[PDB]
Order: structure tokens, then sequence, then C-alpha cells
């Protein structure tokens, strides 16, 4: 469903996971992209180290800004089809729906569902 | 402040 997928082979993104939770244990690896079939604004970079304890509503508010979204523009996350809890942190987040690469997968769209 | 394409984010 992501680009960063197709782009870059699953040997290399599980290399690279499992190097990068031993460079940074107090980041998780993130990959944002637009989820298929929204109408909102282009994000520029999708890999993210966010720490482990950043709550999803601060990294919700960073990627509103470099969409530069307006005040009364949604931005909904989907992590494995479902809007994460608001009020959890990265590393909740991370800990419980990190893929097999060891990389967190996180979709946005205007829209609230897919 | 990039490392091979991650950004790296601090805490607010």
């Amino acid at each position: 469903k992501f680009v960063y997928k197709e782009e870059h082979p699953f040997e290399k993104r599980r290399s690279e996971g499992e190097k990068i939770r031993k460079k940074y244990p107090d980041r998780v690896p993130v990959i944002v992209e637009k989820a298929p079939k929204a109408r909102i604004g282009d994000l520029d970079k999708k890999k993210y180290l966010v720490p482990s304890d950043l709550t999803v509503g601060q990294f919700y508010f960073l990627i509103r800004k470099r969409i530069h979204l307006r005040a009364e523009d949604a931005l909904f996350f989907f992590v494995n089809n479902v809007i994460p809890p608001t009020s959890a942190t990265m590393g909740q987040l991370y800990q419980e729906h990190h893929e097999e690469d060891f990389f967190l997968y996180i979709a946005y769209s205007d829209e609230s569902v897919y | 402040s990039e490392v091979d394409g991650w950004l790296i984010i601090d805490l607010p």
C-alpha cells in the first residue's frame, strides 16, 4: 500500500529497521505517506525518527505544519486501517503496530475512512 | 536534520 515498500525490498527495510532501533533507542522509525484516493496536500518528507514519548497529537501537529494545512482542514492518521488513539505516544503506537521490518507505517487523508 | 533521509524530531 506504501510506495516505500515497493521501492525498497523487505530485506533492506528489516535490516535498516533493526539498525535504527539500535542507533536511536529513544526514538522509533515512522514512514508517513498519503492514503490512496485522498484529496489533501502533499507531504514532502516521509521518513521520521520521532521520540518514543512523543504523543500522536504532537506528531499530528508536526505533519499538519509540513503539509501547511489550514486551521479548518482535517488530517486523519491510519495505522493498519485504524485511526490511532490521539492520547497515545508514538512509542506505544510503534510497540503495538510496527511491521516485520520494524518500521511503523502511517497513512494520512482528509477523510476518516481508508 | 537528516541522516540518509530520516528526519530527526525533538520534543517540543
